[PDB]
């Protein structure tokens, strides 16, 4: 349904597609989402457009290669092939306020999801100062980016004798821990991140030091994306919300960090076991 | 004894190790029998055509089985043309339709004796007439004196309410589209009903018919996001709002989000639409545990219960009130029990305990004890382990999805308000089924998709 006019490897794990989706461009706006079904036997993923053109009708999907539907993406589609099913825009669209001084946060391919917001915010008159934590390999959207008050790229080493995550790289939590104190050498009005759910307590608890109003985009599981299944919801000021409703966008001091963080690898195991029996393609 | 005709059933055995079809209804000659047992009342004030929400002339189909026992595809295209003039789902419905409190409950044998099985004597005549390709001859010859009128429609919502909308106004000669939120079309009857309970051919059958009649699905739309309705009005004659009610109602109480815990959409979604239970063959994966728990007692949670167990868990339904008080079809409720589901009475969730890995372990539960004055709970409580929870205490409509549109009327329930054509407080725009009675009947919505399909049409006449 959906033709696929672009297909590139942007960094290590990113791929960028430029899809023809009329009825999503001419409609999306800062802070909203896709739901893809990519083929007949496959899962409804939540991917973000960074990019659109009303005119032209197509949207920007950069994915990185994470598992079974991100990486048969990789490998089997192909620059003319189509994506099955397309739906939105979805989610609330973010404020367009004058918040001031912000300092947007884009953990790993979490930057992604911050160029959209973080160029509106831009445009409408805000001192935006965006932020990019992510490993040497995997730097994406620099040169985009760069059309901002001032961009930060602080790009941790993947260490090849070091395993994946502790006690010490996927522990680039670290450094992004260490950065966020770019608050007591400047003033601020807002922080906005988008990052693993550890990484947004992490921050957060810094950044609730400090006075500053913050807002997380939050990804918890999501199924339809239209608020009729529940998976995606999230206690939101000590209230049941739906975050493809209500969100992606919430207060993170709102959030339930305690809670979200139980429920991030729920599917690990039935995750690693799809990935696995895929990745045997010899 | 002058009871009725039993209809045969797979085994427990076999059929909890898979999803197909427990009942396998009536032949035709266990039909005859039945069809023989009904009284003929007269068509003016005969009860069970009254019981019937949209009034099927239930002796007028009876009869033409029984007169034409000599050609069963005689017999059955009559009965059809006669069921299709009130009902075009009476396979779903025949199957689905709580006839106990209906067509069945009206009916004057059931006062000293046993009442006539309307409902499988309906599925019967429908099955007969798709399987021996009966109805595919009477659509042909529907589609040949069909003539287009220059008039579009659009119809929000692919469910039972705006599929016979469709398929109506198509046979009147209406350029019509269906936006449909998900990736596929039929609302419950492709995410919630299972195929133990409806075989998917007569879903896949319905979207033929109207492939055929000319109307076309734009899959992956959500009004009020992808398009709003002053934007479809710029575009079409008419509107018909079919988006019924499934958000889910959740409880706001400790442990509602640890792991383990499920709405019945959800859970349901990712069997009936996503066939999780084929993982890996199909991408989108669920976790059952050993034990699982479902909250609630209505058709939803004896659906959820009845997957559950097919997937090797050990399954217990907790209810607020009394086996009387369950609306589910007595049916279900009887194949959920010989299946082998446990059920729990009086009870309601106060707390969802869980390990400090945020795994669901146990519920805890208020005893309660025995209309608009609703119960009581006792003072007293009582806890049971859980690996697996799953809500079914009811779904509602998308309080905020008329929000893009305030000129609709919508009511304190998220009800759309509408007059006695089903018109919305737009003009052109009219809506029917779980959008406007809140969660319903199968019936119902089909009724309404046909009723509104008569307005649009009378409504864009002058
Ligand atoms: C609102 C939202 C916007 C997103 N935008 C982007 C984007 O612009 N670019 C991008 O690369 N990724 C994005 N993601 C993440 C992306 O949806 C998931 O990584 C992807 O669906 C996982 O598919 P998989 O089978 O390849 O990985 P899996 O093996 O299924 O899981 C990988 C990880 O992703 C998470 N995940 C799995 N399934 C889902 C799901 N259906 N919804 C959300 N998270 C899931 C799990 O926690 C898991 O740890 C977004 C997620 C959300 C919720
Ligand atoms: C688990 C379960 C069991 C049931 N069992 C029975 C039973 O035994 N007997 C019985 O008579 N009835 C039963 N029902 C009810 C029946 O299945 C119907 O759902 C109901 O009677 C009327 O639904 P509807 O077609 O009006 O709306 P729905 O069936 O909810 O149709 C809504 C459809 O429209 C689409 N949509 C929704 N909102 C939007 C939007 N904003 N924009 C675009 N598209 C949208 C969705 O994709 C959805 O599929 C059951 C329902 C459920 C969920
Ligand atoms: S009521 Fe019972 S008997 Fe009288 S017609 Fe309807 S079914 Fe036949
Ligand atoms: S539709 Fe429901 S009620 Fe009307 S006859 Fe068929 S079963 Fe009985
Ligand atoms: S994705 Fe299922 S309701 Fe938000
Ligand atoms: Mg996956």
């Amino acid at each position: 349904m959906y033709k696929i006019l672009e297909k590139k490897e942007i960094a290590m794990r990113n791929t960028w597609y430029k899809v023809y989706a009329p009825h999503v461009a001419k409609k999306v706006q800062p802070g909203q989402f896709v739901i893809v079904r990519a083929f007949p036997n496959g899962e409804r993923i939540p991917l973000t457009p960074v990019m659109w053109d009303r005119e032209e009708g197509w949207i920007v999907l950069i994915v990185f290669t994470r598992g079974k539907t991100t990486m048969r993406m990789a490998v089997e589609l192909k620059e003319g092939d189509s994506l099955l099913n397309v739906a939105g825009p979805l989610g609330t669209p973010v404020p367009m306020e004058k918040f001031g001084k912000i300092l947007a946060i884009g953990a790993y391919t979490g930057i992604v999801e911050v160029y959209p917001i973080a160029k509106a915010w831009q445009e409408i008159g805000n001192d935006v100062t965006t932020l990019h934590v992510t490993f040497e390999p995997m730097v994406i959207l620099k040169e985009e980016l760069e059309k901002a008050v001032t961009r930060h790229i602080v790009e941790p080493v993947p260490l090849n004798p070091n395993q994946d995550f502790l006690a010490n790289k996927n522990v680039s939590q670290r450094l992004k821990e260490k950065v966020r104190e770019l608050l007591e050498s400047e003033d601020w009005d807002l922080v906005f991140m988008v990052g693993p759910v550890g990484d947004q307590k992490q921050v957060f608890e810094v950044v609730k030091e400090y006075g500053v109003p913050m807002k997380v985009d939050l990804h918890p599981i999501m199924v339809d994306g239209t608020g009729m299944c529940g998976a995606c919801r999230v206690t939101v000021g000590g209230e049941v919300k739906f975050a493809c409703v209500d969100g992606p966008e919430f207060d993170a001091y709102q959030v339930d960090w305690d809670e979200l963080i139980h429920r991030v690898g729920f599917y690990a195991k039935l995750e690693k076991l799809a990935l696995e029996k895929y990745m045997e393609e010899l | 004894i002058k009871e009725r005709v039993p209809t045969p059933e797979r085994s427990v055995g076999e059929r909890v190790r898979d999803f197909g079809e427990v009942n396998l209804g009536y032949s035709w000659e266990l039909a005859l029998r039945e069809a023989e047992r009904c009284l003929q009342c007269p068509v003016e004030y005969a009860p069970c055509i009254k019981g019937c929400p949209v009034h099927i002339n239930i002796p007028g189909f009876i009869k033409a089985l029984r007169e034409n026992r000599d050609n069963p595809s005689k017999a059955v295209r009559e009965a059809l043309r006669i069921i299709w003039r009130d009902n075009t789902l009476p396979a779903i419905t025949g199957r689905v339709c709580p006839q106990e409190e209906q067509c069945e409950g009206a009916c004057v044998v059931g006062k000293v004796g046993d009442p006539i099985n309307i409902g499988k004597l309906e599925r019967f005549v429908a099955d007969y007439a798709r399987e021996h390709g009966i109805d595919d001859e009477l659509l042909l010859e529907e589609i040949k004196g069909i003539k287009r009128n220059g008039k579009k429609v659009a119809i929000i919502g692919a469910g039972p309410a705006g599929l016979t909308c469709a398929a109506d106004l198509a046979k009147m000669g209406y350029e019509v589209t269906i936006y449909e939120a998900l990736h596929q079309p039929g609302g419950v009857l492709t995410y919630g009903i299972p195929e133990f309970r409806l075989p998917k051919e007569i879903l896949r059958k319905e979207l033929k018919k109207l492939s055929l009649l000319g109307v076309e699905i734009k899959t992956d739309h959500i009004v009020g996001k992808t398009i709003t309705i002053q934007e479809l009005l710029q575009e079409y004659d008419a509107v018909f709002i079919g988006t019924g009610a499934g958000t889910p109602k959740l409880p706001n109480i400790p442990g509602i989000n640890l792991n383990g815990i499920y709405s019945a959409n959800e859970f349901l979604t990712r069997i009936n639409l996503m066939k999780a239970y084929k993982f890996p063959e199909y991408d989108t994966p669920i976790v059952v545990g050993k034990k699982v728990v479902v909250i609630g007692a209505g058709n939803t949670a004896m659906d959820a219960a009845r997957s559950a167990l097919r997937l090797g868990a050990e399954v217990t339904i907790a209810y607020r009130r009394g086996r009387e008080d369950m609306t589910a079809r007595i049916e279900e409720v009887k194949h959920a029990e010989e299946e082998g589901v446990k059920f729990m009475f009086f009870v309601n969730p106060v707390e969802f305990i869980g390990d400090e890995n945020g795994n669901v372990k146990a519920v805890k539960f208020e005893k309660m004890k025995p209309g608009k004055r609703k119960i009581v709970g006792t003072g007293e409580y009582i806890t049971v382990e859980a690996d697996t929870v799953i809500i079914a205490i009811g779904q509602t409509p998308n309080k905020v999805l008329w929000r893009a549109t305030p000129e609709l009327k919508v009511d304190e329930w998220g009800r759309i308000v509408v007059d006695e054509n089903l018109m919305t407080s737009i003009p052109g725009v009219f809506a029917g089924g779980d959008a406007i009675r809140g969660e319903a009947t199968v019936i119902l919505a089909m009724g309404d998709g046909r009723k509104a399909a008569k307005a649009i049409h009378q409504y864009l006449s002058k």
